[PDB]
């Protein structure tokens, strides 16, 4: 519309080592013109960087923390951002925040420049039972 | 590989007073690829500064942000109530890393 809006959802109570996808409707721009993240914050603990998927669609790359467990997807016909987590740990229990990048173009390796996050959503909140 | 660290963990300080926030990276920042963020309670962060000195769209000039190579700064000249939130810095010189975050809340 409008606005620029984010709105995450899918989180939950979910038990050690189950999946679980989650959802960022965006509206107010399309997502698949910019590189489009996600980033967590554990309870009482900072920022972390996710995942991020490049315009083109392409290219994902992961923290060290969620790699090989975390997959960053978009649906392009329905402006919707994805984050499948498989294998659950304690460690990410974490409000999920979809963010768009309105910089980063090209990532031909994770260690070259990227962008900051000028739209983030309200976040959906994952815990991991114990 | 970038590791940011915030100082101070905490800035306890009365409105009106200036606050002066600090962010060190382990490796120098290419390009000065720094940004900081706001982020109240229960909110959502809020970007404020990107290329380490560039003010985004609609924040107060009270605000800025300087440094280069491995030592970067947030100014907030006079706070105002609405100021008293966690402070983010980002380096994205190599992928993307952020801080730990300063809190800077009312003096009691």
């Amino acid at each position: 519309g409008s606005q620029v809006q984010l709105v995450e959802s899918g989180g939950g109570v979910v038990q050690p080592g189950t999946s679980l996808r989650l959802s960022c409707e965006a509206s107010g721009f399309t997502s698949s013109a910019y590189a489009m993240h996600w980033v967590r914050q554990a309870p009482g603990k900072g920022l972390e960087w996710v995942a991020v998927i490049t315009f083109d669609g392409g290219y994902q790359y992961y923290a060290d923390s969620v790699k090989g467990r975390f997959t960053i997807s978009r649906d392009i016909s329905r402006n919707t951002l994805h984050l499948h987590m498989n294998s659950l740990r304690a460690e990410d229990t974490a409000v999920y925040y979809c963010a768009r990048d309105p910089l980063t173009k090209l990532l031909p390796f994770d260690w070259v420049s990227g962008g900051y996050f000028d739209y983030w959503g309200q976040g959906t909140l994952v815990t991991v039972s114990s | 590989d970038i590791v940011m660290t915030q100082s101070p963990g905490t800035l306890s300080l009365s409105p009106g007073e200036r606050a002066t926030l600090s962010c060190r990276a382990s490796q120098s920042v290419s390009s000065s690829y720094l940004a900081w963020y706001q982020q109240k309670p229960g909110q959502a962060p809020r970007l404020l500064i990107y290329r380490a000195s560039s003010r985004a769209t609609g924040i107060p000039d009270r605000f800025s942000g300087s440094g280069s190579g491995t030592d970067f700064t947030l100014t907030i000249s006079r706070l105002e109530p609405e100021d008293f939130a966690v402070y983010y810095c980002q380096q994205y010189g190599s992928s993307f890393t952020f801080g730990q975050g300063t809190k800077v809340e009312i003096k009691r």
